[PDB]
């Protein structure tokens, strides 16, 4: 009770798990270009050629 | 966990009387007439201005590096996932996919 | 009811010579959006045709406002004391729509005046104490009372239908009264703006 | 670990020690120990602080 | 502050009024007003009355345990501890101490004076016996057996009262030596009032 | 009501303007900054600390006088060390000089508050009297070359007790009546404070050269030092008492004069209970205790636990509570909203001082917030939940924002979704985009 | 820039300062209610306070001993009371007890001088203190030269007064006397303040100290109504309140003052500055410089 | 610094010579100078002559128009110090005093003595400030009225110190204790004698 | 501390013994007992022998032998100091005090004693420990013969003790008053009813 | 690593240092205007100075106490004599004026050690000595423990002198006794310098 | 904003005491003397090394900042106005063109 305490950040955990998963999701969907412009659909044998 | 320590760092400079007979403001004020009193109040305060001081400098250098930290994770997100990376074992080892 | 202390009543603390600064500083000023309470000289029986009110003995709690408005003088002072029982200390300043009289002396008031009473063809000036107002067996001191003393504010104005706040407080052990002169056109306001 | 036990201000008087042990007993048979032994509550230990 | 001097008290009875007397360094007893403390828990270091330095307003604590004067004379003044109106719950040991002044066991601004507001007691028996206050001059003993008992441990040359028998004595080689009187002027707070010079 | 301005002077010296800083959290902005410009974001404007709502103190088991009625009429006055140790018990403190304080020559206390001292219950108190000189009252505090200040009992900050001193030129010997208290200069066999041990040993076998060479440990001195009485001025008495307050396991037997008051839990108190004194909220023990071990001060020396002087039970007592002052503010170009942060705490116990005041209304000059909205930072008053989002605007914390985009007053009105009153909410990850693996 | 000398003036009307009141040992007594006199129009020998600095007790508060030789000052008060040691000390932020904080009291933030000498002789009716009593706590918040008739009861306890009657649930009375020397912190004092008073107008009471008046628009320590600088001495460049004449920067400095000499209004700029560049090659040739 | 006796001093016509008498203090007796100060209720102490040891080298200020004149012997030492070509102008106040020293009230040097030159009357003008009528009259007493009116409003038990009579009285514990009357033993300001002692 | 009280010393021959009275402030009288400082103009000063409590266990060092005895009688709360089995090396200026501590060189203790050992090279009162400190208030003198230095000097107003002879003075305004003190009250012996009050 | 000893030492010659005079508590007088004896090529007696504990000041500068006796002085002076209480006050630097550091004053500079207590034997020559006697100015500035008598004035005035004369326009001839009880803190102490 | 502040936060600290009871230098040289001037004197400038040595710490970790940058812009100068980078977000959102 000497004034230290801790606020919890704007993007807590659960929000950077949900940023993370679709980014996961896009990853293999997409490729990069999600991230660079609007989300494509490239099969993902295609996009390890 | 290092900012729970440096908090726990502060906790502790509370056990530490700069000097004076005691930690505890009030009881200084009350206990001692205040040519004893304000003087102890005084080391108190600028030793615990130097705590701070130290904790603050301490934690926006830590907040520097963290950033610079944060700007690398920034960079292997960009240039690792969102983008393929043409540096050198900078995501990984070996040819990155 | 009550008006507000609508951001006004802020005095010099210091006579420094600034210039095109902010500080921050505390001292017994009026708290802004305060309650600022009226009296009237409220209206009791035995009238007699002498118009006969009362008046209770106000608290003085770390330093007051107080303001006024005048339209014939009708105000003829004020007194700052305890029980104001002539048997004890008490700061007597007489209008009496002349020059102020500064003086520090045993003295009461109640709600009936005996010379105080008001012009026609009494007084219209006068420089002393009430003298119907001692009940003997005084002993009061002072160093710092003149009777004809700031004649820079006079118990007479020039115009009427004027407000005079003054704050009253004591600091450094002086005796101070700071106040600012503004007009109003009614008695019901006071200013909206920065005093 | 030892926890307080006395904390009284009486003083002090500790240079030298004795053990105040009753290795008597009241029979005549010596044969018969009750506290005749000299590893019973004769046998103790002495640290340095 | 340390060093009252009490007199007065003893046996009284309810109503009526009795004066307390005392003496005390210009700290205390130079005031224009003193006022009265006690000791004796269920009335314990209370100021419940008191009066005006002129006029004759007579004030108290809204507990109503008396209202007391202060006898003060603006002319040479010292002053004299006027209770009226006495209830039981005014028998207490007494201090004789500044309005503001806070005397109180622990460390004992002198031993004050007994007030019994009933027959029997008093101040070690009537009140009219021995039992000082405190010293003045530089070191000071009580009693007669105070010092005759274990005075001893005293370097010759000291100078110290016995403020129990008022005796003024010197320490010299292997004993004592009496100043006694030369003259002998009436207690203080005689008569403050007319020497108004 | 003495509060802090924000004054504005102008060229000529004149007070053209001012903020009264203890009106709004606004203000408090603004006295914050030292400027009359705030621009759109959060501050930290002040913090919130309750303010006591009692000062408990309690009254003895048994009332009867203090038996120091004794010991200043005439007494023993035994050595600095070994004292007239006078057992104070069952009795209504008359610790009361300390209370009301006097002038005193040493007023210095540890572990106990002097001040408080007729709150503050006791279960022993030994009053130990002595009398010394100038020259020996500067040796009751720790340096200094002396004959006392450099043996045994100084005044550690560890103890429990205080020492009282106060200038009397009353009571003289009676000092060097001891004998059966007396301790080692020169040791071969250590020194242990305080012995009474007056031995028997006989040497001429030194440590350090010795035996004409002015060497140690060629002699067995041993001390206890009285007082000399006063041979001329400067060598000055003063009385001496040592309260030798005993703040263990017992029930209390000495404490005020005044009423007893009884525990008053969840609500911020002044308490004074074993030694252990502060301002905090007083509950009953969930922590586990030895017997020994019945009162705690933490690391940070504030009250952690103290045992009851009257009843059986220990007390866990934990510092009153406060938090942050959080305003949401925009710019000073637009018209001002305040909605405030209460940092860290629910929205059933929102008030500033909770069933106690700063000397200005409940809140700071409303008695009441309105507009509350629990968040996962603390408690948002001024401000309420929305179902609708941004991807933030000014952020607050824990995936909660709030917005002001000139909606005449957002984080200063009630909640609205059919109308532009759009005001605090948890933040949207943006919006989902439709893609489906092919 | 360096000062060059310091600047020591003179005032308009140079007469003889009355200061025997207190250095003739007139009257001490009556603390709030003081026999003194008004120093003002005139050159101040503070003869007395300049070549000893011995006494009993000598603490100036916002100057020390023997300075007073150099500042001017609006008015100076000479003064005079007796009370004992023990509140002596109370003048400055002394000690705790019931030898009160309030039997005069003289912060820094007030400038003057107080000396407590023992040479008690000639003060009559000082030793009861009557004719005046003054309150410890009030309402209207005591301040040194206030005098209270109490009809009402201060309650203001840490535990609250009208059951448990603690602290401040009483009637503070106060009127303090002496007595004289008896053993240590028995002893009293005499009492001169000398109050140096540094408000707006012109100093009026100055040293005997050279005449340095009128010498401006070069740097110079300045001695101007208490308040002192270095700088370049000017006439005013900027529009003022009347009743605020002497300046406070940020810095709490002064800027400006008013003349003692003249009805302006002075302003003192700081002495010239510039930074020094250095600049030298190696030493593998000699070493020139060429200064910025 | 505290205590100096003067006397001699008068009304004397400008010209001539004029002496003081001095029971000169260790303050002044044993400087390598010991010449005068003057004062007068218009103007605060000021230095006005001097000496250098053994030789004719005086010094004097501008504080007098006089050319007064210092010679000392320097066995069996004494100070001879003759004011000389006296005018108007030099009418003050006069103490013994070599050009430095720490004079107060609070350092007395007693009342000094008054010399006037060509007033053809007494008094001390030249006045700007108070010295009033000096008087007596004191909680610190300076008479025999003060021993018997003023005893009473002090503490039982104090040492009074009488500056008039250098002599101490005791207030007792209900009473007085007056010291015995004894030898008047006149104070040179040296003489040879210490050494032997 | 300073200003002990001793009573012995003299010319005493080789062989048998001396004993020594002595009486002394709580700081001396409670330690130990008391025991001996000597030194000599051809001796250095050192302490001789001291005791752990009346046994028959005494100490010495080897720098200095002799079975010395300290004992305490409870006939008078004094201490005994006995020397035994002296030698002309034993000529000395004595101190009797506890072992712990040491006067300086830059104070003195008491008056001391001086002890010759067949000789008679001491015991010469007006020298080293014949000369030494006692009890005063403000000043005292050895003999009105060192008291006369007063009478040298502007000097009065002292409140004097002849510290040495137990005789009472005040130095007043040219003069000394020769104060009467009455009689002798012999020291008695040690009995606890004081704390009876 | 600690140390287990000290180096020990010992003069050449056994004689006792002759601090008899002022041991006796004698020849005390004046305050510039000393009883000053040469202590050398003997052995000290500072031991039981250091074990006496005692004084009002024992403020030492340059020398360690309590460790004394290993400590060899090339020359020791013992200056003996009586100021008053005031004086004593202001044994230690930074003192009010230009005029107190010619009163009396022992610098922090200063090697030695105060010895200051409570006693008040010898009273009388504190001001009436002839040898005692300092200037205030010096136009070589004289520093403390210094004396002389001069034919020249230092004359520089806060207000140019003759005509008018300021301050610092004295002759600077100074020596300053004291009557104790005619006043308060004109109480004597003895003090000793070594 | 951040240099004009830290400029006027340093003048301002001329207001501080930091436990002196004057904050003007030339008042306490010029009116006070040593008993109390040394006081506030060894006060003050402790109290203003402490304000100053934070001037500069600020100072010194705003130039790294900076320098952090410069180097970064620096780099990007060279890898985004000179040919192309093969960075992705580095040289903007999007492609890298």
């Amino acid at each position: 009770f000497n004034g230290l305490t801790v606020l919890p950040p704007l993007l807590t955990d659960e929000m950077i798990a949900q940023y993370t998963s679709a980014l996961l999701a896009g990853t293999i969907t997409s490729g990069w270009t999600f991230g660079a412009g609007p989300a494509l659909q490239i099969p993902f044998p295609m996009q390890m050629a | 966990n290092q900012n729970a320590q440096a908090l726990n760092t502060l906790v502790k400079q509370l056990s530490s009387n700069f000097g004076a007979i005691s930690s505890v403001l009030n009881d200084i004020l009350s206990r001692l007439d205040p040519p004893e009193a304000e003087v102890q109040i005084d080391r108190l305060i600028t030793g615990r201005l130097q705590s701070l001081q130290t904790y603050v400098t301490q934690q926006l250098i830590r907040a520097a590096e963290i950033r610079a930290s944060a700007n690398l994770a920034a960079t292997k997100m960009s240039e690792c996932v969102l983008g393929q990376s043409k540096r050198v074992d900078f995501c990984g080892k070996g040819y990155h996919l | 009811a009550y008006t507000n202390s609508f951001t006004r009543g802020v005095y010099y603390p210091d006579k420094v010579f600034r210039s095109s600064v902010l500080h921050s500083t505390q001292d017994l000023f009026l708290p802004f959006f305060s309650n600022v309470t009226w009296f009237h000289a409220i209206h009791v029986s035995g009238t007699n045709g002498t118009k006969r009110f009362d008046n209770p003995v106000l608290p003085f709690n770390d330093g007051v406002y107080f303001a006024s408005t005048e339209k014939s003088n009708i105000i003829r002072g004020w007194i700052f004391g305890t029980t104001l029982d002539s048997k004890t200390q008490s700061l007597l300043i007489v209008n009496n729509a002349t020059n102020v009289v500064i003086k520090v002396c045993e003295f009461q008031f109640c709600n009936d005046p005996f010379l105080g009473v008001y012009y026609h063809k009494n007084n219209k000036s006068w420089m002393e104490s009430e003298f119907r107002v001692y009940s003997s067996a005084n002993n009061c001191t002072f160093e710092y009372v003149s009777q004809p003393f700031l004649m820079d504010l006079e118990g007479k104005q020039g115009n009427f239908k004027n407000l005079r706040e003054f704050v009253f407080k004591n600091i450094d052990g002086y005796f101070k009264i700071y106040s600012k002169h503004t007009p109003i056109n009614l008695v019901r306001d006071l200013p909206q703006g920065f005093s | 670990a030892l926890e307080p036990l006395v904390d009284l201000p009486i003083g002090i008087n500790i240079t030298r020690f004795q053990t105040l042990l009753a290795l008597h007993r009241s029979y005549l048979t010596p044969g018969d120990s009750s506290s005749g032994w000299t590893a019973g509550a004769a046998a103790y230990y002495v640290g340095y602080l | 502050q340390v060093q009252l001097v009490e007199s007065g008290g003893g046996l009284v009875q309810a109503g009526g009024s009795l004066r307390l007397s005392c003496a005390a360094s210009g700290i205390i007893f130079g005031r224009n007003a003193m006022g009265w403390y006690r000791q004796a828990p269920g009335k314990e270091r209370e100021l419940v009355a008191g009066i005006t330095r002129r006029g004759s307003i007579t004030y108290y604590a809204d507990s109503v345990k008396g209202r007391f004067t202060i006898s003060r004379d603006n002319a040479k003044n010292t002053v004299y501890l006027q209770m009226n109106s006495l209830k039981p719950e005014d028998t207490a040991v007494y201090y004789c101490a500044a309005d503001p002044a806070s005397p109180a066991p622990g460390d004992y601004w002198g031993q004050g004076t007994q007030v019994t507001v009933s027959s029997g007691a008093g101040g070690s028996g009537g009140s009219s016996g021995s039992d000082g206050a405190s010293g003045s001059r530089v070191t000071a003993f009580s009693n007669m057996d105070d010092m005759l008992q274990k005075a001893h441990l005293v370097i010759e040359g000291t100078f110290i009262y016995l403020r129990d028998s008022t005796e003024f004595f010197i320490r010299v080689r292997d004993g004592w030596k009496k100043l006694q009187l030369g003259e002998l002027i009436p207690i203080p707070a005689d008569s403050p009032p007319p020497p108004a010079l | 009501q003495p509060r802090t301005f924000l004054l504005k002077y102008n060229e000529n010296g004149t007070i053209t303007d001012a903020v009264d800083c203890a009106l709004d959290p606004l203000s408090e902005t603004k006295c914050t900054l030292k400027s009359f410009t705030v621009e759109k974001g959060i501050y930290q404007t002040s913090n919130f600390r309750v303010q006591p709502t009692e000062s408990i103190v309690r009254f003895p088991n048994i009332t009867n006088l203090c038996p120091f009625g004794e010991v200043f009429n005439a007494t023993r006055f035994a050595s600095v060390y070994a004292w007239n140790r006078k057992r104070i018990s069952n009795c209504v403190a008359d610790y009361s000089v300390l209370y009301n304080s006097a002038s005193f020559s040493t007023f210095k206390c540890y572990g106990v508050s002097p001040t408080k001292l007729n709150d503050l219950c006791f279960t022993n108190v030994y009053a130990d009297s002595f009398v010394i000189r100038g020259d020996e009252v500067r040796q009751i505090a720790p340096g200094q070359t002396g004959k006392i200040a450099d043996y045994n009992y100084k005044l550690p900050d560890d103890f429990t007790g205080c020492v009282i001193a106060w200038n009397s030129n009353n009571l003289d010997s009676k000092v060097g009546g001891n004998y059966n208290y007396l301790y080692r200069l020169f040791r071969k066999s250590n020194l242990k404070p305080f012995e009474r041990d007056i031995s028997t040993e006989i040497y001429q076998a030194g440590s350090t050269p010795c035996n004409g060479v002015e060497g140690f440990n060629c002699y067995f001195p041993l001390q206890s030092y009285g007082f000399q009485p006063t041979n001329g001025v400067g060598y000055q008495p003063y009385r001496v008492v040592v309260l030798s307050f005993e703040l263990l396991h017992a029930p209390a037997t000495v404490c005020g004069p005044k009423k007893s008051t009884n525990l008053v839990k969840n609500k911020c108190v002044n308490f004074n209970f074993n030694g252990l004194t502060g301002t905090g909220v007083l509950t009953e023990s969930n922590k586990k205790f030895l017997p020994f071990q019945q009162f705690g001060r933490d690391i940070a020396d504030t009250t952690d636990a103290v045992r009851d002087p009257q009843t059986l039970e220990i007390l866990d007592i934990t510092p009153c509570s406060f938090g942050g002052v959080s305003v949401i503010t925009p710019g000073t170009n637009t018209s001002n909203q305040v909605a405030v942060l209460y940092q860290d705490v629910n929205c059933t116990e929102v008030p500033v001082a909770i069933h106690a005041d700063q000397l200005t209304p409940t809140w700071r000059v409303y008695s009441t917030g309105s507009n509350v909205f629990q968040t996962r930072a603390g408690c948002l008053i001024g401000a309420e939940h929305v179902n609708n989002s941004y991807e933030c605007d000014i952020p607050i914390g824990a995936g909660i924002c709030a917005s002001y985009q000139t909606q005449t007053n957002s984080p200063r009105a009630a909640a609205s979704v059919a109308s532009q009153s759009i005001i605090a909410y948890t933040m949207s990850l943006g919006a989902e985009n439709s893609v489906a693996y092919s």
